[PDB]
């Protein structure tokens, strides 16, 4: 199959404003949210019907318990970071853990933290160490690296457990995740400011979101600037994007092993 | 370091006046998480507005999708009003 | 680390009971297990952090309260004989690897239909055989704790007022005096071996002490014999 | 689902013993080895999550994730090593599944056996000084009480010995008739 990923995020907010949770934890398979938990609901809930349909109540009940523990731990860790930095008021703490199953069968794993939305600690599962961005992160790194059992446990979770969870979830959501919805592509030609013609290459209705679009002048890649539009969710499970140039021109689109040419 | 939201207003399908569609407002790249998003039709708030939960990016910023069913017309001006800490007053982003 | 009380308890069928547990390790995770012969520890209830509790494998007949971050109580609402077991409280910082589980000292609970068979032990000391002293130049004193019920005893040896471990052997399990009876009473033996010359010295005092865990002052007693309360029963010997 | 470890293992003091543990769980988040002395609380010995052997003194812990198996190795066996060894695994949902445990019995190395049956006084029979290969059988009569063999260690003398006690309401000459007692047994 194509490359797929499993990730879980955690967000801790010290001193939240009214109506903002103190703790949120959300899971994703690729671009799809799969699970959700916050300090308000205090429950782990499915975010995909295929997650709800395939995991029995005991899964949700068990993880709700673990998340209530993780919630408390996150708060304590943000308080310790704030004291180290000597910061008052509202500050954020974040975590992203995950893995990828590449098309070739090879795998990647990641575990990282942020303080006020900036990189804080990066786990290196290959050297079994933490990369500290500053002196406070260094204090944490020294404490965490002294726990050898935790470093080893983490590498096994990243490399083995995560990949097995990803494979399980991929099977559950195969009708959503493993499908292909090809793009509908068009080219729009227009004279803009007098003398300057803009050519837009617009694609929509596609799934997965990963799409390559470029512009070529006589079979060779452009030497001028191409403006790229972001891959945006249309709201129906499909995506849209574009690529434009000014000025023999052709738009090239690659999506899920299928290549397309629109000669202008 | 606080990051202001990128606000992108676009239709689900290529838009044609008089033909039923969906207007989307994709709000992304913001930090911290507290945000207020409204969809407006002629400067007036649309009540029937569906939205995604707060979403997390690998760069630590957040994103959301706010949408509503609509039939575009020459007379109607559709917009997305966003407020965030990085903004002094709400930012009104008009649909192109 | 993990402090739990009581070490021993005798309950009548239908009595309510509370086992207390405290940890001062600033741990989030807390557990109540029961340990029974032939099987691994069975989780009754657990508490992932303060403010949360959930059922384990065997929650029926039990309830819990995570009172605060330090304390996790286990309650038996209406004691039943199947709840006769050894209960362990445990704690850990978190569930992930890199967090060791710490256990309490254990709580042995005996649940009986009635207390009319609770008996403290009869403790006797048997002096070394003169044939052994001649044959080996060593002297073995034997201690017997007989007729006790339930099996809630701790035997110790004291030579000249000081507890000894060297040259001591206590049976790991007691022996059923009435093997056919459901409520058979128990007998436990222990040996203390010294050199012949050590035993031959008069001024050398040997005491076999048996701590029995029975009824408390709060338990009702309506039998003609003495109330079989927690007590120390002992037998002594000299050279 | 399943954690399997032998019920009991018997080895000789000064020797080596390997306590096996195979697990068949839904996911794996590490394996623990705990030691539990009779009437005491379990205490942590090791935690293994990656493949290989960890050596902590006389004790070693090995893990093979592909084989779903671990072992606890005890070298230079001592009488104090007689305990129950508990195998535990955290599954994909972090549930700590505990094995039934392995009771480890250590046979003392009996240097100079001197089998004998002695009559004591306050009646009790003492069958002592026999080799570790001798097995003491339970009583046939309900009014006769026979304990199993017990090992005592006279530390000051570097001496260890086995013994079994018998008593009733009966003589010492016929007390251990149901057990296979040595031909050289001394009867005063
Ligand atoms: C339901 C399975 C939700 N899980 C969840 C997790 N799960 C991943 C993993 O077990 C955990 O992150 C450990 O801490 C890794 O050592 N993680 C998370 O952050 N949020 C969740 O909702």
């Amino acid at each position: 199959m194509r490359t797929h990923s499993l990730r879980y995020f955690r967000l801790g907010v010290s001193d939240p404003i009214h109506g903002v949770p103190e703790f949120i934890s959300v899971g994703y398979v690729d671009s799809h949210p799969i699970t959700t938990y916050d300090s308000v609901t205090r429950q782990k809930e499915p975010r995909a019907p295929w997650m709800a349909e395939n995991l029995a109540p005991d899964h949700w009940e068990r993880y709700t318990q673990l998340l209530r523990g993780w919630q408390q731990m996150f708060k304590v860790e943000l308080k310790r970071l704030q004291r180290h930095y000597n910061h008052s008021g509202s500050h954020t703490y974040q975590r992203m853990i995950g893995c990828e199953l590449l098309e070739d069968g090879s795998t990647t794993g990641f575990l990282q933290y942020a303080y006020d939305g900036q990189d804080f600690l990066i786990f290196n599962k290959d050297t079994l160490s933490w990369l500290a961005v500053d002196n406070v992160a260094h204090t944490i790194k020294q404490a965490w690296e002294a726990n050898q059992h935790e470093l080893l446990y983490q590498k096994n979770w990243l490399e083995e457990e995560c990949i097995a969870w990803l494979k399980r979830f991929l099977e559950y959501g195969k009708d959503t995740l493993q499908r292909t919805e090809p793009p509908l592509v068009r080219v729009n030609r227009k004279e803009t400011f007098p003398g300057v013609t803009a050519l837009f290459c617009k694609a929509h209705g596609f799934y997965p979101p990963e799409i390559y679009m470029t512009w070529m002048k006589n079979g060779e890649e452009i030497v001028q600037e191409i403006d790229y539009g972001d891959i945006l969710p249309s709201g129906d499970g499909t995506y849209q994007a574009w690529a434009s140039i000014e000025l023999l021109y052709s738009c090239h689109v690659e999506h899920s092993g299928v290549h397309m040419v629109l000669q202008v | 370091i606080q990051r202001t939201p990128k606000i992108q207003v676009y239709s689900r399908h290529p838009a044609e006046n008089g033909k039923s569609n969906f207007l989307n407002c994709y709000v992304s790249g913001f930090h911290p998480s507290d945000i207020e998003v409204d969809l407006l039709k002629n400067g007036e708030r649309i009540e029937k507005v569906e939205h995604s939960d707060l979403s997390f990016s690998k760069d630590w910023s957040f994103y959301l999708l706010y949408y509503t069913e609509f039939t575009p017309t020459e007379k109607d001006e559709y917009a997305c009003r966003v407020n965030h800490v990085t903004l002094s007053q709400p930012k009104i982003v008009k649909w192109d | 680390g993990v402090t739990q009380t009581p070490k021993f308890q005798v309950l009548k069928t239908g009595q309510s009971m509370t086992l207390q547990c405290a940890q001062d390790m600033n741990h989030n995770s807390m557990y109540w297990y029961r340990q029974d012969p032939g099987m691994g520890l069975r989780l009754i209830y657990y508490s992932a952090s303060e403010g949360t509790t959930d059922k384990g494998e065997v929650p029926n007949g039990y309830n819990v309260s995570r009172l605060n971050k330090r304390e996790f109580s286990l309650r038996l609402e209406s004691a039943a004989p199947s709840q006769t077991s050894v209960y362990f409280c445990a704690s850990s910082a978190a569930v992930e690897g890199g967090n060791t589980i710490y256990f309490g000292e254990g709580s042995r609970l005996t649940v009986l239909e009635d207390l009319k068979n609770v008996f403290p032990p009869e403790v006797a000391v048997f002096e070394p055989s003169e044939a052994e002293i001649s044959h080996t130049q060593k002297a073995t004193l034997v201690c017997l704790a007989t007729g006790f019920y339930p099996d809630h005893v701790e035997l110790s040896w004291w030579v000249n007022g000081k507890e000894v471990h060297s040259g001591v052997c206590t049976d790991p399990q007691p022996l059923k005096e009435q093997p056919a009876l459901n409520d058979s009473r128990y007998a436990l033996s222990s040996r203390l071996r010294v050199s012949a010359t050590f035993w031959q010295n008069p001024r050398n005092h040997f005491r076999c002490q048996v701590q029995f865990y029975g009824l408390s002052e709060n338990d009702e007693w309506t039998q003609d014999r003495a109330k079989p309360v927690t007590q120390i029963v002992s037998a002594e010997a000299w050279g | 689902q399943n954690i399997d470890q032998p019920t009991e293992m018997t080895a000789t003091e000064g020797a080596i013993v390997q306590i096996n543990c195979t697990y068949q769980t839904s996911g794996f988040n590490g394996l623990f080895w705990y030691q539990q002395h009779a009437g005491e609380a379990p205490t942590f010995l090791s935690y293994n999550v990656l493949d290989g052997l960890e050596e902590k003194g006389r004790f070693s812990s090995f893990l093979s994730r592909s084989k779903g198996y671990s072992y606890l190795l005890l070298k230079e066996l001592q009488m104090k090593d007689s305990a129950s060894y508990l195998c535990a695994v955290r599954d994909s949902n972090y549930q700590l599944i505990w094995g039934a445990g392995t009771k480890l019995i250590i046979k003392p190395d009996i240097q100079n056996p001197d089998p004998a049956v002695y009559q004591l006084r306050d009646s009790v029979c003492l069958f002592t000084d026999f080799d570790s290969q001798t097995n003491v059988s339970q009583s046939k009569d309900s009014d006769v009480y026979i304990t199993d063999k017990c090992v005592l260690d006279m530390r000051s003398m570097d001496f260890k010995s086995n013994s079994a006690v018998a008593w009733s309401n009966f003589a010492c000459a016929n007390a251990f008739n149901n057990s296979i007692i040595p031909e050289d047994t001394f009867f005063p």
